[PDB]
């Protein structure tokens, strides 16, 4: 069966060199283009740019002209894309497609993530008010947290966002109760922020101020 | 280089059919191929050469293209459909291939909801660790498609913000949040600091000042 | 758990005393244990048959002569052209100069630059065929 198998997700940091792979295998590797597609998280596909690994011929986009390099090894089926400095703006997905206008096989896309790796645990800043009662944990290292309020007891019409990278390669994100407006100095409100990999876990209340 | 424009949401309902299109100058003169793309899912093509279908697309998915305009068309809209859609093309001129800003079909299960949007200052503590950070939290929005726009007193800044892709909560309706790292000197610098979100056209506000 | 025991070419009807019933004609089941059999891919319009279906196997198909199979199983089809040519919308047409293509499909790339290198170029290249290089300088005056 025709394939393409991609490498695996990559956790580089900024100014790191890297080169992903992209294995053709079930046909003719050779007489086939190869064409890289981006796609940032949350947005749309990119096309970066197509080659043929017959000749080892390269094309680029106007966006990734001189920012990427693309390269194959036919003698093992395989294409590259290549970085010589990786930014922090190149946190995205990266699929190789056969063809050159019509990509009629997807690899199952090579995940990158540039960021500063010194972990770092969050702080936790609460956000004072049907009213809107919220706690907001920034700048820490690795993922995931978890945020439950009251000691997991306030469960009806809570939210908790995904998580997003700053500038900084730090993740940040906030959680949110929507409290009835009548209940407020009845009872204190009180988030739990669990942070595993720096083994931290502290709880703040949100109070009116 | 080439340029094609697909608006970023459509909506349509059971049964009814939806039409996406996908504008570029003279697309009509290349071939146009639409992709489809599930969450975490490899894009599959649904239809290529314009009019084309491949063996296993259903035939409700229909496409054409002619002038400044290709454009997919899918009768009787099931909820299996509702994922994002790319058109591409591939011209000679250049020999580059260019994918559409994408259309994120929304099958409609619920009513169309308008987002509560709620900002924060931020708080005293982060105050006094010299680190200003505005949130900006939406919530209660259907379909789950936003643009957020941060203003300072009437002026845009975009160097340090970044916001979060929209998510189903609890009751099925969808939530984003915004993030503004301000300085604690640029927070006292400026009159009012107002979180401009926008949804299905419609803009709703929310300011906040010292 | 009791269909389990139905293999491939049959599909599990609990309704029978007899559970397991082979898949009625234009249909298959490929690995058994399936309340269902498949229908068999017709290999309609600009497709062909290479393999026709069977009750365990679905049917296989290729395009017609003028055409080639693209996607997985192949679901497309795009059109044939001639060595040196290329396709776009208005049909097949000619490499333009300075461009070749060796296949039957596909779109024309330049030829390499000789010159880039300091090279002669030994033998024309033409649509359907790349150029071929000289030696070097280093090569051609200097060893
Ligand atoms: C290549 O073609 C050019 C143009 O016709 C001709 O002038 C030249 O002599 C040819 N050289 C060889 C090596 O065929």
């Amino acid at each position: 069966e025709v394939q393409l198998v991609q490498s695996g997700a990559e956790v580089k940091k900024p100014g790191e060199s890297l080169r992903i792979s992209c294995k053709g295998s079930g046909y003719s590797f050779s007489t086939y283009w190869i064409s890289w597609v981006r796609q940032m998280p949350g947005k749309g596909l990119e096309w970066m740019g197509k080659i043929y690994p017959g000749d080892s011929y390269t094309n680029y986009s106007p966006s990734f002209q001189g920012q990427v390099t693309i390269s194959a090894d036919k003698s093992i089926s395989t294409a590259y894309l290549q970085w010589s400095s990786l930014k922090a703006s190149d946190t995205a997905m990266y699929y190789c497609a056969r063809g050159y206008g019509i990509f009629d096989y997807w690899g199952q896309g090579t995940l990158v993530t540039v960021s500063s790796a010194s972990t770092k645990g969050p702080s936790v800043f609460p956000l004072a008010p049907t009213a809107a009662l919220g706690c907001l944990v920034k700048d820490y290292f690795p993922e995931p947290v978890t945020v439950s309020w009251n000691s997991g007891a306030l469960t009806s019409g809570v939210h908790t966002f995904p998580a997003v990278l700053q500038s900084s390669g730090l993740y940040s994100l906030s959680s949110v109760v929507t409290v009835p407006s009548s209940s407020l100095g009845t009872q204190t409100y009180i988030c739990n922020v669990n942070h595993k990999p720096s083994n931290t876990k502290v709880d703040k209340k949100v109070e009116p101020k | 280089s080439y340029e094609l424009t697909q608006p970023p949401s459509v909506s349509v309902s059971p049964g009814q059919t939806a039409s996406i299109t996908c504008s570029g100058d003279n697309i009509g003169d290349q071939y146009a191929h639409w992709y489809q793309q599930k969450p975490g899912q490899s894009p599959v093509l649904v239809i290529y050469q314009d009019k084309n279908r491949p063996s296993g697309i259903p035939e409700r998915f229909s496409g054409s293209n002619s002038g400044n305009t290709a454009t997919l068309t899918i009768s009787g809209t099931q909820a299996m459909d509702e994922a994002d859609y790319y058109c591409a093309t591939y011209t000679g001129f250049g020999s580059l291939a260019v994918f559409g800003g994408g259309t994120k079909l929304t099958v409609l299960g619920q009513p169309k909801a308008a987002p509560s949007v709620t900002l924060f200052p931020p708080s005293s503590e982060e105050l006094q660790a010299n680190k200003a950070t505005l949130v900006c939290l939406i919530s209660d929005f259907y379909p789950g498609a936003v643009t957020v726009a941060w203003k300072a007193d009437s002026s845009p800044v975009k160097a340090g913000v970044e916001t979060t892709t929209p998510s189903k909560q609890s009751n099925n309706k969808y939530a984003a949040s915004s993030y503004l790292s301000l300085t604690p000197e640029q927070w006292k610098s400026h009159r009012s600091y107002s979180c401009q979100v926008t949804h299905e056209g419609s803009t709703v506000e929310k300011t906040v000042a010292p | 758990d009791p269909c389990s025991n139905c293999p491939a070419g049959t599909f599990c009807d609990n309704n029978r005393n007899q559970i397991c019933s082979p898949c009625p004609p234009n249909s298959f089941s490929s690995a058994g244990g399936q309340r269902t059999c498949d229908i068999c891919r017709q290999c309609k319009g600009v497709f062909r048959t290479r393999k026709e279906c069977s009750s365990t196997s679905n049917a296989e198909c290729d395009c017609t002569p003028g055409f080639h199979c693209l996607g997985a199983g192949c679901s497309m089809c795009e059109q044939d052209c001639k060595q040196g040519q290329e396709l776009t919308k208005k049909g097949c047409k000619d490499c333009c100069f300075g461009t070749f293509n060796d296949q039957k499909r596909g779109i024309c790339r330049p030829w390499t630059n000789c010159s880039l290198d300091g090279k002669s170029v030994l033998v024309n290249g033409t649509k359907e065929r790349d150029v071929v290089c000289g030696p070097s300088p280093e090569n051609l005056y200097f060893q």
